[PDB]
């Protein structure tokens, strides 16, 4: 999940709109 | 799991700033 | 307004931690 | 929803857990 | 400045970007 | 009232995120 | 990395309440 | 009230990097 | 208390101090 | 001893809404 | 203490609540 | 940089200051 994705290596804003509803 | 932890925290108000009106589903 | 989105970055915080593995819904 | 209820009277913590899944 | 930008009205992605180097 | 000094705390968190590697200027 | 990440957030909070009406620079 | 509530909040991250080694109270 | 004094107008790190040990 | 720094950061935050009117006293 | 208890592992509501007054 | 400083170690106030304008 976003958790997994993002907690190593930072996410960009593009990525973490992936997880909005 | 402390770490991820607090990686969730910022992630969660991340989201909320990026997702606006949207709102957002967080499931650990 | 502003005060309701300064309310909500924390409410967002209090649910993450209140909610824990359960995760939680929000939409503003 | 949770901001009409919790932003002006504070929500306690039964009350905010309400809110999870 | 920004305080009277941001903090009088939400500001957009786009509005915060303007903080930006 | 305290309303713009709490309201600036959000703001450079947030302008911290958007700004990314770009990084940022602020001044109150 | 994310820790850097976290830390930095943290650190323009401080700062926002340290330098005050000075601001401040900050490079992610 | 919230808005002192939320002041709180603040307040206690202030008071976390202001007293550092010595510790607050908070009520 | 802190609230009525650092809530109701900004409080400087230095008035901040008083509410250490 | 920063890792606990952060940590400490969102603890107090933390006990701030568990402990609602009762307070806390904290010392790292 | 709450940082050796907590920072270590995840305490719950109910353990960080041991700390209060 | 301020990273190596201060996400390695503790930084005080009067550390932060440095990084100031
Ligand atoms: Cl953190
Ligand atoms: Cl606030
Ligand atoms: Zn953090
Ligand atoms: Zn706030």
């Amino acid at each position: 999940g976003i958790v997994e994705q993002c907690c190593t290596s930072i996410c960009s804003l593009y990525q973490l709109e992936n997880y909005c509803n | 799991f402390v770490n991820q932890h607090l990686c969730g925290s910022h992630l969660v108000e991340a989201l909320y700033l990026v997702c606006g009106e949207r709102g957002a589903f967080y499931t650990p």
